[PDB]
């Protein structure tokens, strides 16, 4: 007679049903399966199909409304850890999970969970009224687990591994209200899922692993821990990636950067290397033509150089150009090292060797004014320091390096340069927008300037950031494969990252974009003591990621 | 499985 | 009254085990045997012959019941059964 204070990794608890658990629905679902063949990995004795393993936890408090939505899960052989690794080896699968629920409170609480399955084709989010589904409702002060079997409601034979179809959806929401009778600073419990494969779970028929690899199945693998420790770079400065800088009203990036359709608006490849333009008016202000600013520009729509698109050359940066004339130093421009070079023959001109500025401008000969949108505008170089002559030819070409530096006036440091407003991005890319209170972040990095060449990070003169949009291992990856048959438009997949106190969630849109639940803050995440990574998958968009730093 | 057949037989 | 029966239908039963016993299958039911009216179509006299008149697809919006019946159910299967009725007059001919 063992209590119910203990607990074994092979105890379900009390079984609780649900009218979708029928007979009928197992004959079905076995003999249809029959067609991949004789089921594979059935062994009903082995240590991986009897045992429960980790999901996932998470918090109900006092303020949730009834109706309140705390977790969900979509249908796959991802949620286990052990039908995961075998799936690399099959094209097919089809069956079952057990889901078991421990609730951490006592016997002083009130208030009362519901529980119920969804069949596909309905839309999970806010306003699902789970109570007028057939439901299960569970105590606040149960001892024992509670497991919930959610069968394969599906209209295929089997669910081929790349492209499963339509599944069901767990969905776990409030009843009553949690009550604490004594009141006070403790209102919160939390609760713990696992999961086990039913009994009817099979795979049918055996492929080669070196098939359709597990890179081209969900982009879980692309976002790993040493990405956002010490490897990772991001996509616009080719730097070392130390934070997060969340924007709370919205931006929209496109070049350098790709979607979730293997797919690009763009005009750069996902490297750094030097940018090489020809045929473009140069010229020089003044008649003197010693310690001269120089000066270059070209039209948009005209570069043949690049397969993908002719807007600019590869490698240009997506700034505006600010403006400057004089011997004063502008404030957050791109600038970098090169020289102009003769379009004849490729010889570059040695005595023009000085830092130019680079960006986008509306009247280049005229008056100067940056510049958004690509259409009708132009793309303008000129060097920030005094130079030696100037070549006034009319074809003459531009050679710049691949980074960059910030352009700052003095030696202290600035916010970060690519802010919002002046960011150049051709016509036809969607924006990120705030869904609810999850708000789209940016990837900082340590970005050194040509105020103070020797400033590195926690300097006394400040620490001068530049952000990007994604990490360049995770273009780099969206780039060589596809992933439609990934995540519905709606949908965000959803990372865990833990730290030394706390640990806060992040998803990736469809469209490419980062997000975190935040709200209205605009303090950067510190990201130095970050332990561990882990994938979570699909969720829904209009539900807040979890943001506790301790 | 068998249940299936025998019911689309009978 | 005679009801009529599909030629496919003791597999259509079968398969839509799936997702369960079937629900609302009583063969008395008054929304069930009798015909209701769903919608209206012209022929005119300038039609060429091979012209379309009427395309309808397959679905449980095309009857007054199963479509009040449809707001409480995620899913569907089985047939229909269709009947036209010509206004006309004894002086026409097509």
């Amino acid at each position: 007679s063992v209590p119910g204070t203990t607990t074994d990794g092979m105890d379900p608890g009390v079984v609780a049903t649900t009218s979708v658990v029928t007979a009928e629905n197992s004959s079905a679902s076995i003999a249809t399966a029959g067609i991949g063949g004789p089921p594979q990995q059935v062994d009903q004795q082995e240590t991986w199909r009897t045992n429960f393993y980790y999901n996932d936890v998470f918090t109900w408090s006092v303020a949730d409304a009834p109706g309140s939505i705390l977790y969900t899960v979509q249908h796959s052989p991802q949620n286990n850890p052990f039908t995961a690794v075998l799936s690399q080896m099959y094209a097919g699968w089809a069956g079952g999970m057990q889901f078991r629920f421990i609730v951490a409170g006592s016997g002083v609480f009130g208030g009362r969970l519901v529980a119920a399955v969804i069949p596909p084709g309905i839309e999970i989010g806010p306003g699902l009224e789970v109570r007028q589904f057939p439901h299960v409702v569970i105590d606040a002060r149960s001892l024992e687990p509670v497991t919930i079997t959610m069968p394969d409601l599906r209209p295929n034979m089997y669910h081929p591994t790349g492209d499963p179809g339509l599944v069901p959806t767990l969905v776990l929401s409030v009843y009553n209200n949690l009550i604490n009778p004594f009141g006070g600073s403790t209102s919160a419990i939390q609760v713990t899922v696992e999961t086990r494969p039913s009994e009817d779970f099979e795979f049918v028929m055996i492929r080669a692993p070196s098939s359709k690899t597990v890179d081209s199945i969900s982009p879980a693998g692309l976002l790993t821990t040493p990405v956002l420790t010490g490897v990772g770079n991001d996509n616009r400065w080719n730097g070392q990636i130390v934070g997060l800088q969340p924007v709370p009203g919205g931006f929209s990036t496109c070049n350098r950067h790709w979607n979730l359709n293997g797919s690009t608006y763009g005009w750069s490849s996902p490297r750094f290397a030097d940018i090489d333009h020809r045929r473009g008016s140069a010229s020089y202000p003044g008649n003197n033509a010693t310690n001269v600013l120089q000066f270059w520009y070209a039209n948009a729509g005209s570069a043949i150089d690049n397969p993908i698109s002719q807007v600019a050359p590869d490698g240009f940066p997506d700034m505006s150009f600010v403006p400057f004339n004089g011997p004063g130093i502008p404030a957050a421009g791109w600038v970098g090292f090169g020289a102009i070079w003769n379009s004849n023959s490729g010889a570059p001109n040695v005595t023009t060797v000085q830092a130019y500025e680079l960006g986008f401008a509306t009247g280049a000969p005229g008056n100067l004014q940056p510049t958004t949108n690509t259409s009708g505008s132009q793309t303008v170089a000129k060097s920030i320091y005094a130079v030696v002559t100037g070549t006034a030819q009319n074809p003459a070409g531009l050679f710049v390096m691949a980074s960059g530096v910030i352009s700052t006036p003095s030696a202290n440091a600035i916010t970060y340069t690519p802010q919002p407003d002046r960011i150049v991005t051709t016509p036809g890319t969607p924006a990120a927008a705030p869904v609810g209170k999850n708000t789209p972040i940016m990837f900082a990095s340590v970005v050194r300037r040509t105020g103070d060449v020797n400033a590195t990070a926690g300097s006394a003169n400040g620490t001068q950031y530049g952000t990007g949009s994604q990490p360049l291992p995770v273009t780099i990856g969206l780039s060589l494969n596809n992933y439609s048959s990934a995540l519905m438009p709606g949908q965000f997949f959803v990372w865990q990252l833990t730290f030394a106190s706390g640990f806060m969630e992040i998803g990736l849109s469809v469209d490419g974009y980062f997000y975190a639940g935040t709200g209205a803050s605009t303090t950067l995440i510190d990201l130095t003591e970050l332990i561990d990574v882990r994938p979570v998958g699909p969720r829904p968009s209009k539900s807040t990621l979890v943001f506790n730093l301790g | 499985a068998a249940e299936f057949f025998e019911g689309m037989v009978h």
